[PDB]
This record gives C-alpha cells, structure tokens and sequence, in this order.
C-alpha cells in the first residue's frame, strides 16, 4: 500500500478533528489562559499544502 | 471522509468567509460549538433566499453581508451605550 | 604507534580532566564585586538626576467622552473601519521586506454616466475574450524585442578575438585581427614547457597551466599589436586599450585559470564580449572507442 | 580606558489553507498606535509594554 | 520549427539569440516568495531558516 | 505480554517455511545486530543497518537535504563577506572593523540556526522511518532493468506497427555522410526494421 | 585525417596540422555560438565565465557534452545511462518531495510557535522587536533605516563554484567531476 506523491502509508495532515486543540489544551482552557489565544485560533484547522502536479 | 459539501456550496461559503473571517469564526472560534446555528450558514439560506427572487449573485452577496454588518453594528451599539 | 598513524586529538581523553572546572579559567577579582556594583548603582542615580503613571484618573471624569461613541456616526465609522479590516489578512507579523517595498511606493508615488456593456456584447465580441486573457502586448511594441541580432555581438573594424582553449590535457590560447590574420602563434601547454617528463598527466591540463599559457601569451601578444598597428598608420600611443573578445573552447578545467590571466590585464585589454565556442556533438563520425564501450 | 536583521529578507510565507488571522486582531499594530480603549490581553499587554 | 528555421538560416545551428528578452515569458521564481510546490529543496530550507531565526 | 509478537525467546518467529529451512535468517543480519534488533530489521541510529529505505533503496543522504555539509549547501551570509572582502582588497589606508562586526554578528546567529536544522532533520528521520520507509522490503524502482516490462510495452508497439514481426529490432545505423554518399536506387535513410 | 571540431585532435599543432575555417570576426564559427555575454562596464569576465560554467553544469549541458564528445558508445549503453539517470532522479524527486512536506510541517510549528509568542508579549511588542519603526518620528528614521535595508537588499554577484574535471587513466567517464566509482 503506498500513497501516490512520495509513497506514504498516511494520508497527510496536519490537524483533523473539531476538539483537539481544545482537548490537548484543557486544563489551560478552563484556566481561561486561552481566552485572547491567537495560537489555538491561527493554526487549530490549518491543514498542509497542496504539493502536487 | 467525502465533503457533503458539493463544489458549488464549497465557492460560496469559502468566497463569504474569505468577505468576512468575523463570518467565519464565528460559530467555532476554538472548537466547533455545535449546538449554536453559525451565521456562515445562515447567510447562505437567505442568499439562496435571495437568489430564488431573482437577485443576482453579486448583489445577493453584498447584501447578505451587509445584513449581517448591520446586525453587528446594533449588538457594538448597545454595548458602547 | 608502531607503524601505524597517530590518532586524532579528540580521540585522547580530556588533556585536563582531572582539573576541577572551577580552576578552568580561574573566577577571580572576587574582592572588586562589590565595589562595582555600590559604583553602578551611585552612577544610576547621577543618571536620575541629569533628566529631572499615578496620576489619578477618575472614571466618572470621562463620561462625555463616552456618550460621544453611542451616537451612531461613530459606530458608522467603527463599522466601517472593521468592514474594512476584516478582508482576509495574508500579513501575520511585521514584514521588514513587505514594509520596504511599501514605503518604497510611497516615496515613487511621492515622487509621483457612459454605459456599462452587457454580457451579451461580449457575447458578440470574440474578440474580446481572447484580449483578456492574452499574453500579447496591445499597444505599440517595441522594436528590439522582436529584431534578431538585438542581443548579438556589435565588432568594430579593430577589434582582436583571443580564442582560449580549453582541452583535457592541455590548454592554449591565440589572438587574430577581425580580417582573421594570425598575430602571434599559439602558446600551448606542452610548447611552453610545463608538460612533458614531470609531476604527472592528472595535473598537465590543469588550472595554473592554463594560466601560465594565456598570462604569457598577452605579455609577448602587446607589443606585436602596437607593431602591426604602427604599420598601418595607427599609432595606440598611450591611453590606450585593446578591444578584446574572448571566444573559449571548453568545459576543462584549463578554462577557469585562463580567463582569470586576461582580467589582471584590464589595464591593457579591454574585454568588450565574453562568448564561447563550444562544439556540441548532435550526432556525426564515430569517436574513437573508449575502454568500456 | 581601550574598550538585529535576519540572515535573509524574505516576504511573507504563503498561509496554510485552512488558517487564518483571527477576526478583529490587528496584524500590523505598533507601539506608535494608538490605546485601544478596552481591557484585552492584547490591549493591556500593549499598553504595559 | 528550429528545423526548419535553421535551413532557411532564420535560426543559428547553436544558441538562444533571444535568451535575455524571452527571460520575461520564464516564470522567474524568487528567492524571497514561497511557492509551495516545488522539487527545490533548498529554498524549502531556506524560509524555513528565516521564519526560524524570526 | 512482556514483548513483541513476531519475536520469541529464541529470535525472530519463523512463519514461513524459508526460516524453517534456512534459520540464520532468524538470527542475523549485518554487523550491527542485538537480541532486541530482531522484528526491527533496522539497527538503533548512527549504527551499521539503522538506514530507512525509500522503495527499496535505503536512504544515505539526509544532511545533503537540509542543506548541511553539502556541495550544494545552504549558503546564511554571503552580502556580508562580499562586502568585507571588498573593503579588505581596495586599499590599506582606513580600515574597516565596522564590517566585521556586521559579520561576526551574522555568524553569532548562524550557530543556533544550524543546530536548528539539524534538530529538525532528525525529527524527519524519526517521521520518514514511521510513515514511509518500507524497511528494505519493496523492490528498488531505481535501476531500468527494474522497469523492463515498461520497456518492453513499447517493443510490442514498434513490433505491431512491423506487422507483428521483429521485436526489440531497431533500424540499422548508416554513416555520418549516408544520405549524399549513395546514389540513386540504394536507401539513403535507414528503413523501419521489417522493411530491410 | 579529418575530425570533428569537439574530437580529441580537432584542432592540432604540428608541423604538418592546420585550423580550419576563417578564424576571426566573421568566422567559423558565426552562427555555430552556443552563448554570448556582453560584459557590462566595470565587470570582471570571471564572474561572466563561472556564471556561464555553473549554468551549463547545474543543466547537464557540459555533462553531456563532455560525456558524448570525448568516446563513442552504442546506442543501448547510451540509452541505459541515460535511463537510468533520469530513474535515479524520478527515485530522488520522490524523496525530496516527502522531505518538503515534512519541512513545511516545521515551518508551521515555528510560525506557531511566534503565535504563542504574540499572545504572550502582545502582537506590538512582538513587532517592535522584529524592527519596527515605532521611534521612526520623522521621516529621516525611516530613510536611514530603508537605506540599511537598500543597502542590505542589492545583492552581491554570486562567485558560484563550478566542480573541476577529473582526469582518471583511460578515462571510463569523462563526466569524471569526483573520485567516486561509476557504472558505465
Ligand atoms: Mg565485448
Ligand atoms: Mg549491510
Ligand atoms: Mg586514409
């Protein structure tokens, strides 16, 4: 089983699920340290590039 | 995983969000609040809305974003009063 | 050891590792601590002195202030401003480069109804879409982007074309009048000694061969210039320069070397262009056969 | 008595798809700037620098 | 083409005469813009370093 | 239980007959080998046979990627050594450590840059080894040979255009001058290869 | 006897061995010019030639000519280096590719990182440091700190390195430009 582009056994990804940012982060979300957060916005869905031809 | 979302649907709500990212983030700032309708959606019903009386798709646009912009301005209005 | 090589330093273990780190370096001047610190702090305060946030701020002070952004002339504006402000930022932080060019644009620029045609007019226009995504220039072209000896060497009825070969085990280097008379004849690696009954093959068509060839051909090849020019009437007496083209035969390494013997001379020769006459074998006459195949 | 910029200037990598800068969040803000008038982390933390 | 043009004499038998002026048709890529998709390696690395070292 | 599935007590577990047959296979590969490097066919890192694989053909330069100890190598600060070596070669009367400081600045970075990359680097070992490499187990795809029956699919078009007839022939090469080296009533161009 | 002009004994110095063509200004050579570089004013023709050189080596050019022009091989030992060249290159474009992808996954952590970073300094504070002109006042600031950044910017000409040829005994490779062992 190989991926087509360089021949990966995974699909790439960055991030996938809707929680994980906020599950990984838990205790410093009820903290409320997360509150102005730019990090957790910014980035929680960014997903790699397309490399491709 | 396949996008429920048909091309067409994936142009318009990308086109209004990249309007707009308040649109956006609204609805999911940091995890997805599932729960709570999101105005990225709602926009989209009434400019379908829009769209099946005629108006066209630019316009249509605008117009929605513009509904939601004045929606804002009373909410900020009230809190500055 | 015996007979065989010496290890490397840092296969040795530690010159001084039976020496406690505080002794490597020693710390001290321990006593003048103290002494530095009470000194900078007293600077400090002549410091304060030379130049010479609490100032209590009611809120209810402020309350015109205030009511001045409930009338919605200014929330117009807020909205406005935020409308504006949320297109979509492709920034993320301070850029120096983007801010560069920017102000850049500032500093050029500082330095610096009919009706609207329908769809179905362009319908009719084929034209038209093929102007709009075109690659080609409407207006008036310019011409030195479509003539053919536009980038192209210009000669003059002087001019000396120094032809620099570069073989595998050899190098050599000649010059010719623009009418192609031979000036001098060819200095070679192997005519000028260098060569042959020596240090070996490996290095005979090398860098510095290269550069002794051509460093002592140009030193012989100027005064037979001002000589063959002295007999047509063309005196070059000072001031003077030789327009010089350089053609190389190459892709040795006797190239390199070479051409660094002409730039030393740029107080003499003159280079007006650098071109290379290099054979490429398409396909033609059987090379002669290798080793292997 | 005897006795700062990068290695490159690049312009800005490209942004990832599916990020992007969070809604009413000034990227090009300055210490120039005016006082934004409320209480934010950023705000505060502006302010205090 | 080249065939052709070469034996009437419209083209040499070597050499681009027009290498510098058809430069604006390349896709010259900067060193400084990042294009995600590239087989280059070392301009990968390259903004790599400078957001790192930002 | 207390380890790994397809390594028992004695060594690797033999499931086909080959390691039936042949049980040195069961325990041993190369030079770097330990108990606990059986089921990893791979050898800690740093250590003979700890190289990933990328289809097959194992995977021997890395540092020449991230532009570490290359030719080709990721070159920091040139503008700075430039402009130095320029000061230092136009003349001798003023002199210019204002230059230098510039530089030895730019170097000052370039240390902590570097061991940046090389930190990272060994995170993508870590990655490739998990996600990609096969661990020597795929045919190489680098070699034609490797790729013959590719090859050959185009032998069979040039022989169905010959009428089914002459495979893997090629046209006779003829001479540097043929064509206006022979006269009329001889082929002056060489003839695909069923029409000698 | 008559040889090519990129054989081994082209162009001969002998009592008997003459060039051939007419060698200078109009030439031999007139139309047979693979490249030409006007020399800008004040420019050392050592840049224009290791420009030139690092150009058709990184192109493969000065390999295949070096390669064809020196022995003859037969079209199928010709075809199998060619082939595998370009294999080997398929084999390495396909690593480079899953090496990129990883990068432009540490990139992302490094730019998420300076993220973290904003939110704990303020985004400002996290400008000023990356040499923002708050205390600019008049616009002469900026004109000293652009001209750095002028200055910095134009670039110096690239002295780029072109690998020497080897020389080996009966030359299997005349491609030779390292010690390493080749396959023919
Ligand atoms: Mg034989
Ligand atoms: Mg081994
Ligand atoms: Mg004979």
């Amino acid at each position: 089983r190989e991926g087509w582009l360089f021949g990966q056994q995974v699909q790439l990804h960055y991030h996938r699920f809707p929680d994980e940012q906020l599950i990984t982060n838990l205790s410093r979300w009820r903290t409320g340290e997360t509150v102005g957060d730019i990090a957790m916005q910014q980035f929680r869905n960014a997903q790699p590039f397309d490399i491709e031809d | 995983d396949t996008s429920t979302l048909s091309p067409e649907r994936v142009a318009l709500r990308d086109e209004l969000a990249r309007k707009s990212r308040l649109v956006a983030s609204e609805g999911m700032r940091y995890y997805n609040i599932f729960w709570v309708r999101k105005p990225l959606d709602t926009m989209e019903k009434e400019y379908y809305e829009l769209k099946r009386r005629g108006v066209d798709h630019g316009e249509a646009i605008r117009k929605v974003l513009q509904g939601f912009y004045s929606g804002l301005a009373v909410k900020k209005r009230v809190a500055a009063i | 050891r015996r007979g065989k090589p010496r290890p490397r330093a840092g296969m040795f273990p530690d010159k001084y590792r039976r020496v406690p780190m505080l002794l490597k370096p020693q710390q001290g001047g321990q006593q003048y601590f103290n002494h530095f610190l009470i000194r900078s702090t007293n600077d400090r305060l002549t410091q304060q002195d030379v130049d010479n946030f609490i100032s209590p701020q009611l809120p209810q002070m402020d309350w015109r202030n205030m009511s001045a952004r409930s009338s919605e002339e200014s929330i117009r504006e807020e909205m406005r401003q935020l409308a504006e402000n949320d297109v979509m930022q492709h920034q993320r932080v301070f850029n120096e480069r983007m801010w560069y060019e920017k102000e850049e644009e500032h500093r050029m620029k500082a330095r610096s109804p009919p009706r609207v045609l329908g769809g179905d007019y362009f319908k009719t226009r084929f034209g038209y879409s093929l102007v709009k995504n075109s690659e080609m220039t409407q207006g008036p072209v310019d011409y030195s982007q479509l003539d053919m000896w536009g980038e192209m060497p210009r000669y003059t009825s002087d001019m000396v074309f120094l032809y620099l070969v570069s073989r595998r085990r050899n190098t050599y280097a000649v010059a010719y009048t623009y009418e192609g008379k031979r000036i001098l004849n060819t200095y070679t690696a192997g005519n000028r000694g260098l060569k042959g009954g020596d240090r070996g093959f490996r290095s005979e068509g090398s860098t510095d061969n290269g550069h002794q060839v051509t460093s002592m051909y140009l030193n012989d090849l100027l005064p037979k210039l001002r000589e063959m020019r002295a007999s047509e009437g063309r005196p070059m007496g000072r001031g003077e320069k030789v327009e010089l083209v350089v053609r190389v035969m190459g892709f040795y390494n006797g190239r390199q070397g070479a051409v660094r013997a002409v730039q030393d001379r740029a107080n003499e020769f003159h280079v007006r262009y650098f071109e290379d006459i290099t054979p490429f074998p398409l396909n033609g006459p059987k090379m002669p056969r290798g080793v292997f195949k | 008595m005897p006795l700062h910029g990068n290695l490159f200037y690049f312009r800005e990598y490209p942004m990832y798809p599916g990020e992007y800068v969070p809604a009413e969040h000034n990227t090009l803000s300055s210490l120039r700037d005016e006082l934004r008038l409320d209480l934010t982390a950023q705000s505060l933390k502006e302010a205090w620098m | 083409a080249k065939a052709q043009a070469i034996r009437i004499g419209l083209y040499p038998r070597f050499g681009n005469p027009f290498w510098f002026r058809s430069q604006k048709f390349r896709p010259k890529a900067y060193q400084e813009n990042y294009d995600p998709t590239t087989y280059s390696t070392k301009r990968t690395v390259e903004h790599f370093a400078y957001n790192w070292v930002q | 239980r207390q380890h790994d599935s397809g390594v028992n007590q004695y060594g690797l577990k033999p499931t086909n007959a080959y390691d039936y047959i042949n049980p040195t296979n069961l325990i041993n590969f190369g030079r770097g080998t330990t108990f606990d490097n059986l089921g990893v066919r791979r050898a800690g890192r740093g250590e003979i046979d700890s190289s990933p694989s990328h289809s097959g053909s194992p995977v021997f330069t890395q540092a020449k990627l991230i532009g570490l100890s290359g030719e080709e190598q990721l070159t920091m600060c040139q503008s700075e050594t430039m402009a130095l070596r320029l000061c230092m070669a136009k003349a001798g009367k003023e002199t210019c450590e204002r230059e230098s400081r510039a530089l030895d600045s730019c170097l000052g970075r370039v240390g902590h840059l570097r061991r940046a990359m090389s930190e990272a680097c060994w995170e993508f070992n870590d990655w490739f080894i998990q996600n990609v490499s096969d661990n020597h187990t795929k045919p190489f795809q680098h070699r034609p040979h490797d790729w013959r029956h590719f090859y050959a699919q185009e032998k069979l078009v040039r022989e169905r255009q010959q009428n089914g007839h002459a495979y893997g022939r090629r046209p006779k090469q003829f001479s540097f001058g043929a064509r206006y080296v022979k006269t009329d009533g001889y082929g002056k161009r060489p003839r695909l290869p069923y029409n000698k | 006897g008559g040889y090519m002009m990129y054989h081994r004994k082209a162009m001969g110095t002998m009592k008997y061995s003459k060039w051939k063509g007419a060698h200078g200004g109009i030439s031999h050579f007139y139309g047979r010019t693979p490249m030409v570089e006007e020399v800008r004013p004040n420019e050392p023709i050592t840049l224009v030639d290791r420009r030139i050189m690092h150009y058709v080596h990184h192109s493969r050019l000065r390999h295949f000519q070096l390669f064809r022009s020196y022995q003859e091989k037969s079209n199928s030992t010709e075809c199998k280096l060619r082939e595998g060249e370009m294999l080997r290159r398929r084999w390495h474009r396909r690593l480079q590719k899953s090496f990129i992808a990883f990068m432009q996954f540490k990139t992302m952590k490094v730019l998420e990182d300076q993220a973290r970073l904003v939110n704990t300094y303020g985004q400002a504070a996290v400008n000023a440091a990356l040499g923002d002109p708050w205390n600019a006042t008049d616009n002469v600031a900026r004109e000293r700190k652009s001209a750095a950044v002028r200055r910095q910017v134009r670039a110096l000409p690239m002295v780029n390195v072109v690998p020497k040829h080897v020389a080996t005994m009966k030359q299997i490779h005349n491609d030779r430009f390292n010690y390493r062992w080749r396959v023919n």
